[PDB]
C-alpha cells in the first residue's frame, strides 16, 4: 500500500512532555500517566499529566454525585439485585416530577426529588467544567475559543432540562435521566409538537450536524493528503504559509471554484459545529412556549 | 484568475483520461475529462428536474418533487412522469458524483497530494447509493428509495422511520448518531484550540502546538496531537456515514419488525 | 415577521448571512487579490472584499506577520505561459523537480527552524535529541532505503523527530558519496527488511535539496525536500 499516514509506522519517545508552564499553577498539575503503545499507533502515547485544582475537584465530586444519584436510583429499582440492574440498566430512568408538583422542589424523593436532587449536581459539575475550560486556556495565555464553543452545547443542555420547564411551568418537561427513556422522551417530543422536521431550526441544526462531518471529513482528509508536506503543522503554516497550505487551497479552489486558508479553515469548522447546538437550542425554546405545532406553524407561513 | 502563489502549480498532467484534452481550467475550475462528465450529468439530470417541474405544474422549488416509481413497479423501468424521471435523475446524480470523485483523484495528482479526500467522498456516495439502490433493490422496489423534494424526502424519513417503531433503538442507528454527535464534537473542539492558539490573549505572541497538548492535557488528561486530530475528524466522519448505510442496509431487509424488541436479546435472557 | 418564531428564523438567516460574509473574507487572507496569469490583478475580484489586515507576534522574537499584505515568490518560477488565453497549463521551462515547480513546487518559507514553545529546535536528529529513542514499530535505522526502480539509494543513518509532539517526521539517508539527505516520513513505507519509496527512483536520491547544518532543518528546506520528493510521483513516472 502507498503509505496513507492513518496509522503511525514507527513510534518515538523521549521524556516525557510535562507541557508549557506559562501562568499553570504547577500544584494542581498530576504526575504522568503510562504510555499507551495501542494509543500510538492511531495519535499521541502519553497519558497525563492533568490538571486538578479547586473547580475540577468541585465538577469531579459534583458529577460523581450525578452519578451516583442515578445510580442509587437504579438499584432500588432493580430492587438491590444485581442481576436485574446489570439486565435492565438500559432500562431504568430517573424521571422528573409529575405536571402538579408544578416548578416546586416539594415532590418527594421518589416522585421527582431525586432527579430535582441528580440535576441539581449536574448542573454544578457542567459549569464548573466550564469554567476549567476557560480558566486552562487563560492559565496559558490561550484564546477563549473552546469556552465559548462549550457554551453552544451548554445551551442546548440547559434549554432542554432547565429554560424550558421553567418557561412551561414544570419540571415534567424536562428529560428524564435513562438510556432509553430519554430516547423515548425524544420521539414524544417531536410527536407532541407537531412533527419537529418542521421546525426550522431543527432543519438547521442538522443541516450543520450533517455539514460537521461533511467539513471535517473534507479538512481530516486534506490535511493527511498534505501531511507529506507537513501540513498538520497548522500553526507554523498559518505564521509561514507553506507548500501544504498553498496545495490544499488549490486542490479546493479547483474543485469547488473557492478555498480556506490555514487560518480560517477553522473559522468555518468552529461555527460549523457550534450552530449545531445553537440552531438546535433555539428550536426547543420555542417549542411549547411560543409554538405548539410546528408542522401547522410551517404551513401558514410561506 | 489565480490566486497570488497559484501559477507555479498549474502544470500539464495528472488526468486519469483524455491526455491533455481536457487538461485545462474555467476561472478557478479545473475541468479534465471528468469534469466535462460531471457537467453533461448535471446538467442533464437538472434539466430532467426542469421538466419534472413542469409536468408536476410548479415553479416553487419548495414545492417541486421527483418521486420514484410506485412499489408495484418493483426493480423496473418506469414511464417518465411515474418515476422514469426519477429513474433517469438517479442515474445522471450517481454519474455526477462518481466524475466528481475522478475529477477531484486527477486534481490530487497534479497537486502531487494524497488521495484521501476523494476516497472519503466516496463514503457520501455510497451512503446515498445504499439509499436509492442496494436497500431499494434488497427489498425488491425503486419506491423504497426517498423523493427527490426538499420536504417530501423528510416525510420520507419520517414514514420509513415510524414503520420500524422508534429507530432510535436500531443499534447501528446509535453507533452512526454516537459518531455524528462526537464527530461535531471534535469539529468544535479542533476549531477552538487551533483558533485559540493563533489567536491567544490580547498582549501575546502566538501559541504553539506545545500550548494546544498542554491544554488538552491540563482539561481531561490527554492530547491526541495535531496528525491525530485529523485523523480522528476523518474516522469519526466516515464512520458516521458507514454505520448510517450499515443502519439502513439491515433495515426492510433483514430486520422487518419494530426495532424496540432487538433489544430484548438482552432483557428476556433467562 | 408574523409571530416571535418568525422574527427569529428570519434573524437567524440575516445572521447567517452576515457569518459567511465575514468567513469568506477571513479565508482572503492568503493568495488575494486574485491575479491575471501575467501576475497583474485581475478585474473581477467577487463581490466578496479584502480583509483588512491582521497582525500575528511570532514568538522568541521571529517577527511580526500582517496578512493580507503585499505577496510574491520571492523566489524564480522556471514555466512559461502557453496561450494568450487563460486557463491553458504552463510549461515548465527547465527540469521541473530541480527548478520546484508543478508537484515538486515549494514556497519561499523562512530560512530557520520551526522552534518549540521552548525556543529549542523543533525537529531534530535524534543525536542531538536529549533522551530520543524509538518505541515501537520496525526500527529503520541501518535498513536499506529502495526507491520505485526497485534498487538501493542507500541507508537510514538517523531519524529526525518532532521534540515537543514526539513524532517521526523525516529519515536520515547516506548515500553512496557518504553525504545524507532527509526523506518525509509520509512518503516512505517501513517493512520488515527495507524502506520503500515510491516517489522516487533508486538516483533521484542524491537530487533532494540539502540542509547547511547536520542537526537542524529550516522550514524552507523543508519545503524544498518534500515538495521534491512528492514532485516525483508525477516527474519521475517514467522510471515506475
Ligand atoms: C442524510 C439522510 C437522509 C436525509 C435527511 C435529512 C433531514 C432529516 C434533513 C435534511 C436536510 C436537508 N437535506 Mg436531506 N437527507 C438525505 C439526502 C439528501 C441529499 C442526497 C443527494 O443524498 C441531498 C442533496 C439532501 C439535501 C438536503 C438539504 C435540502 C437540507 C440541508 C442539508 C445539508 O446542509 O447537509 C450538509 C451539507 C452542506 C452544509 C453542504 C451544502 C448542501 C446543499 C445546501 C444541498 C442542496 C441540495 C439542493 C437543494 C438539491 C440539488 C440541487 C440541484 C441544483 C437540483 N439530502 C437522506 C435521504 N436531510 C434538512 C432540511 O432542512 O431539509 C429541508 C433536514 O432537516
Ligand atoms: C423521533 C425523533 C424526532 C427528533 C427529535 C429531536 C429532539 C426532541 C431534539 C432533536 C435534536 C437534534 N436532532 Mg432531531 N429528531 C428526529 C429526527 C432527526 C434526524 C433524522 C435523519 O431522522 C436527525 C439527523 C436529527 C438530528 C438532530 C440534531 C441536529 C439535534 C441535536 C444536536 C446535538 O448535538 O445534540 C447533542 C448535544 C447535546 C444534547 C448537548 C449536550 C451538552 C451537555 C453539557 C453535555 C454534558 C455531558 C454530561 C456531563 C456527561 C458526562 C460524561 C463524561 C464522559 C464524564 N434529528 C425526529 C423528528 N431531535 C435537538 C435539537 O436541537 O432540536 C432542535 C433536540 O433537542
Ligand atoms: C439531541 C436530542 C436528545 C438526545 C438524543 C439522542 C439520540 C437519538 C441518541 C443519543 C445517544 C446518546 N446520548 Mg442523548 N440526546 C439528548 C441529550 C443527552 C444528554 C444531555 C446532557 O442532555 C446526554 C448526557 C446524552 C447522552 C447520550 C449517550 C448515552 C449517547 C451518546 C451521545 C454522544 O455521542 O455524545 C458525544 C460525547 C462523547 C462521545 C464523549 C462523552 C461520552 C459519554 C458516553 C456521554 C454519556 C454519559 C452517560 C450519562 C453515561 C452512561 C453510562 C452507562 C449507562 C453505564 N444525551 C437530547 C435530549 N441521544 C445515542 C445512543 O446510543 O443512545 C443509546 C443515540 O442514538
Ligand atoms: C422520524 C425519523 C426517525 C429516524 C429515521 C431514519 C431514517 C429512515 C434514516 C435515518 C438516517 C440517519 N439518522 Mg435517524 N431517525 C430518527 C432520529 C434520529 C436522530 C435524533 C436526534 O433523534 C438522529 C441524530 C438521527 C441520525 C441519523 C443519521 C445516523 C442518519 C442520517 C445521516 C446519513 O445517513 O448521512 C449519509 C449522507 C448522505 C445520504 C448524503 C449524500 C450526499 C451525496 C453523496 C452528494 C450530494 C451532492 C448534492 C446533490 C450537490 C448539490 C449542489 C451543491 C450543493 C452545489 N436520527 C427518528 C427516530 N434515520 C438515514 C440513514 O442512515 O441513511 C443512510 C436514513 O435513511
Ligand atoms: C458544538 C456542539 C457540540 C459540543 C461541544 C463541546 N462539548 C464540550 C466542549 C465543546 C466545545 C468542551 O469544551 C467540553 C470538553 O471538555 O470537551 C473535552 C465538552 C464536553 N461535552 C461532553 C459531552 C457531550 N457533548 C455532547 C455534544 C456536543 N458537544 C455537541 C455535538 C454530547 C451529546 C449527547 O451529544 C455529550 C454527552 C463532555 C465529555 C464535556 C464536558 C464535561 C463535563 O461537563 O463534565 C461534567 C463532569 C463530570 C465529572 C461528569 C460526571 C462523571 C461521569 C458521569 C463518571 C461516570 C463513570 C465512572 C464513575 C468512572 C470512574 C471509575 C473508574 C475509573 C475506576
Ligand atoms: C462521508 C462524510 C460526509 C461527506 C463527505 C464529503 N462530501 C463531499 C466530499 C467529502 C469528503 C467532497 O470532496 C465533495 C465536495 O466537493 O465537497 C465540497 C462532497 C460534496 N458533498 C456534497 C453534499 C452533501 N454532502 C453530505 C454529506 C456528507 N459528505 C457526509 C456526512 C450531504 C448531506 C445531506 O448530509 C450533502 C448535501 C456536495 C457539496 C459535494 C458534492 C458535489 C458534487 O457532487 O457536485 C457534482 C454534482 C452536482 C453539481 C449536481 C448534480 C445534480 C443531480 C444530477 C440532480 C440532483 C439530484 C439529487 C439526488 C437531488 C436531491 C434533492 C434533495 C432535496 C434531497
Ligand atoms: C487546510 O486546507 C483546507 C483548505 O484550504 C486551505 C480548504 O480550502 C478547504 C475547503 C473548505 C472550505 C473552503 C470551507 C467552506 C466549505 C463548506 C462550508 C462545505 C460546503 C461547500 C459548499 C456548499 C460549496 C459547494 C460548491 C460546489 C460543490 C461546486 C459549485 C459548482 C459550480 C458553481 C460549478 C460546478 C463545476 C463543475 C460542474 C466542474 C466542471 C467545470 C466546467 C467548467 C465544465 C479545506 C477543507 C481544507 O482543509
Ligand atoms: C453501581 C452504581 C453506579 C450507577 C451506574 C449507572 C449510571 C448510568 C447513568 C445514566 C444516565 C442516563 C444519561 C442519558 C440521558 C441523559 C440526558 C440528560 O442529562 O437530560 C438533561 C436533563 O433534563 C437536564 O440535566
Ligand atoms: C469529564 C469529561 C471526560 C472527557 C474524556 C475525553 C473526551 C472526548 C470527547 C471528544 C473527543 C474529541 C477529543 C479530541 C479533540 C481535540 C481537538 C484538538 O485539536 O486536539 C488535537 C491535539 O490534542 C492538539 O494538537
Ligand atoms: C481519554 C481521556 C482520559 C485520560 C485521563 C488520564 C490522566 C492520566 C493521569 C495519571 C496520573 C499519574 N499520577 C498517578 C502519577 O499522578
Ligand atoms: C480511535 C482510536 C483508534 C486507535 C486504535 C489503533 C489500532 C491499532 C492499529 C495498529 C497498526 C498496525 N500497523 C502494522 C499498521 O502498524
Ligand atoms: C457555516 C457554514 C454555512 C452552512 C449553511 C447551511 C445552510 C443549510 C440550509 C438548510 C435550510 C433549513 N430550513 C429549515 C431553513 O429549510
Ligand atoms: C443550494 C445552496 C447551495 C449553495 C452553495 C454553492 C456555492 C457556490 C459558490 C462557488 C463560487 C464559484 N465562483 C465562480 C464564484 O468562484
Ligand atoms: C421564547 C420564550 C418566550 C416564552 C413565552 C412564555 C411561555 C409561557 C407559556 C405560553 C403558552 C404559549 N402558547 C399559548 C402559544 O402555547
Ligand atoms: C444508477 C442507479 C440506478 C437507478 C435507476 C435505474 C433504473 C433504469 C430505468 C430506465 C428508465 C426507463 N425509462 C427510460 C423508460 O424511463
Ligand atoms: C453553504 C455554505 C457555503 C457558502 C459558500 C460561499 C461561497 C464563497 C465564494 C467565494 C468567491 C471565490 N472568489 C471569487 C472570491 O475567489
Ligand atoms: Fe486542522
Amino acid at each position: 500500500a502507498e503509505y496513507q499516514n492513518i496509522f503511525t509506522q514507527v513510534q518515538v519517545r523521549g521524556p516525557a512532555d510535562l507541557g508549557m508552564t506559562e501562568d499553570v499553577n504547577l500544584a494542581n498539575r498530576s504526575g504522568v500517566g503510562p504510555f499507551s503503545t495501542l494509543l500510538g499507533w492511531f495519535g499521541n502515547a502519553q497519558l497525563g499529566p492533568i490538571y486538578l485544582g479547586s473547580l475540577g475537584v468541585l465538577s469531579l465530586f459534583s458529577g460523581l454525585m450525578w452519578f451516583f444519584t442515578i445510580g442509587i436510583w437504579f438499584w432500588y429499582q432493580a430492587g438491590w439485585n444485581p442481576a436485574v440492574f446489570l439486565r435492565d440498566l438500559f432500562f431504568f430512568s430517573l424521571e422528573p416530577p409529575a405536571p402538579e408538583y408544578g416548578l416546586s422542589f416539594a415532590a418527594p424523593l421518589k416522585e421527582g426529588g431525586l432527579w430535582l436532587i441528580a440535576s441539581f449536581f449536574m448542573f454544578v459539575a457542567v459549569w464548573s467544567w466550564w469554567g476549567r475550560t476557560y480558566l486552562r486556556a487563560q492559565a496559558l495565555g490561550m484564546g477563549k475559543h473552546t469556552a465559548w464553543a462549550f457554551l453552544s452545547a451548554i445551551w442546548l443542555w440547559m434549554v432542554l432540562g432547565f429554560i424550558r420547564p421553567i418557561l412551561m411551568g414544570s419540571w415534567s418537561e424536562a428529560v428524564p435521566y435513562g438510556i432509553f427513556s430519554h430516547l423515548d422522551w425524544t420521539n414524544n417530543f417531536s410527536l407532541v409538537h407537531g412533527n419537529l422536521f418542521y421546525n426550522p431550526f431543527h432543519g438547521l441544526s442538522i443541516a450543520f450536524l450533517y455539514g460537521s462531518a461533511l467539513l471535517f471529513a473534507m479538512h481530516g482528509a486534506t490535511i493527511l493528503a498534505v501531511s507529506r508536506f507537513g501540513g498538520e503543522r497548522e500553526l507554523e503554516q498559518i505564521a509561514d504559509r507553506g507548500t501544504a497550505a498553498e496545495r490544499a487551497a488549490l486542490f479546493w479552489r479547483w474543485t469547488m471554484g473557492f478555498n480556506a486558508t490555514m487560518e480560517g479553515i477553522h473559522r468555518w469548522a468552529i461555527w460549523m459545529a457550534v450552530l449545531v447546538t445553537l440552531t438546535g437550542g433555539i428550536g426547543i425554546l420555542l417549542s411549547g412556549t411560543v409554538v405548539d405545532n410546528w408542522y401547522v406553524w410551517g404551513q401558514n407561513h410561506g | 484568475a489565480l490566486l497570488s502563489f497559484e501559477r507555479k502549480y498549474r502544470v500539464p498532467g495528472g488526468t486519469l483520461v483524455g491526455g491533455n484534452l481536457f487538461d485545462f481550467w474555467v476561472g478557478p475550475f479545473y475541468v479534465g475529462f471528468f469534469g466535462v462528465a460531471t457537467f453533461f450529468f448535471a446538467a442533464l439530470g437538472i434539466i430532467l428536474i426542469a421538466w419534472s417541474a413542469v409536468l408536476q405544474g410548479t415553479w416553487n422549488p419548495q414545492l417541486i418533487s421527483v418521486y420514484p416509481p410506485a412499489l408495484e413497479y418493483g426493480l423496473g423501468g418506469a414511464p417518465l412522469a411515474k418515476g422514469g424521471l426519477w429513474q433517469i435523475i438517479t442515474i445522471c446524480a450517481t454519474g455526477a458524483f462518481v466524475s466528481w470523485a475522478l475529477r477531484e483523484v486527477e486534481i490530487c495528482r497534479k497537486l502531487g497530494i494524497g488521495y484521501h479526500i476523494p476516497f472519503a467522498f466516496a463514503f457520501a456516495i455510497l451512503a446515498y447509493l445504499t439509499l436509492v439502490l442496494f436497500r431499494p433493490v434488497m427489498m425488491g422496489a425503486w419506491g423504497y428509495a426517498f423523493p427527490y423534494g426538499i420536504w417530501t424526502h423528510l416525510d420520507w424519513v419520517s414514514n420509513t422511520g415510524y414503520t420500524y417503531g422508534n429507530f432510535h433503538y436500531n443499534p447501528a442507528h446509535m453507533i452512526a448518531i454516537t459518531f455524528f454527535f462526537t464527530n461535531a464534537l471534535a469539529l468544535a473542539l479542533h476549531g477552538a484550540l487551533v483558533l485559540s492558539a493563533a489567536n491567544p490573549e490580547k498582549g501575546k505572541e502566538m501559541r504553539t502546538p506545545d500550548h494546544e497538548d498542554t491544554f488538552f492535557r491540563d482539561l481531561v488528561g490527554y492530547s491526541i496531537g495535531t496528525l491525530g486530530i485529523h485523523r480522528l475528524g476523518l474516522l469519526l466522519s466516515l464512520s458516521a456515514v458507514f454505520f448510517s448505510a450499515l443502519c439502513m442496509i439491515i433495515t426492510g431487509t433483514i430486520w422487518f419488525d419494530q426495532w424496540v424488541d432487538w433489544w430484548q436479546w438482552w432483557v428476556k435472557l433467562p | 415577521n408574523f409571530d416571535l418564531a418568525s422574527l427569529a428564523i428570519y434573524s437567524f438567516w440575516i445572521f447567517l448571512a452576515g457569518l459567511i460574509y465575514y468567513l469568506q473574507t477571513e479565508n482572503m487572507r492568503e493568495g488575494y487579490p486574485l491575479e491575471n496569469e501575467d501576475g497583474t490583478p485581475a478585474a473581477n475580484q467577487g463581490p466578496f472584499p479584502l480583509p483588512k489586515p491582521k497582525t500575528f507576534i511570532l514568538p522568541h522574537g521571529r517577527g511580526t506577520l500582517t496578512v493580507p499584505g503585499p505577496e510574491s515568490e520571492d523566489r524564480p518560477i522556471a514555466l512559461a505561459r502557453t496561450a494568450v488565453s487563460e486557463g491553458f497549463p504552463h510549461a515548465p521551462t527547465g527540469d521541473p523537480m530541480k527548478d520546484g515547480v508543478g508537484p515538486a513546487s515549494w514556497v519561499a518559507r523562512r530560512d530557520l527552524p520551526e522552534l518549540d514553545g521552548h525556543g529549542h529546535n523543533k525537529i531534530k536528529p535524534m543525536k542531538a535529541a536529549a533522551g530520543f529513542h524509538v518505541s515501537a514499530g520496525k526500527n529503520p535505522i541501518g535498513l536499506p532505503v529502495r526507491g520505485c526502480d526497485l534498487e538501493i539509494a542507500g541507508k537510514v543513518v538517523d531519524i529526525w523527530v518532532d521534540i515537543p509532539e514526539q513524532m517521526a517526521r523525516f529519515l536520515e539517508v547516506e548515500l553512496k558519496d557518504g553525504s545524507t539527505r532527509l526523506l518525509p516520513m509520509q512518503m516512505v513505507k517501513v517493512q520488515s527488511n527495507r524502506v520503500h519509496v515510491n516517489a522516487l527512483s533508486s538516483d533521484l536520491f542524491a537530487g533532494i535539496p540539502t540542509i547547511k547544518s547536520p542537526t537542524e532543518v529550516t522550514l524552507l528546506e523543508e519545503d524544498k525536500i518534500c515538495g521534491y520528493v512528492a514532485g516525483g510521483l508525477m516527474y519521475a513516472a517514467p522510471k515506475r
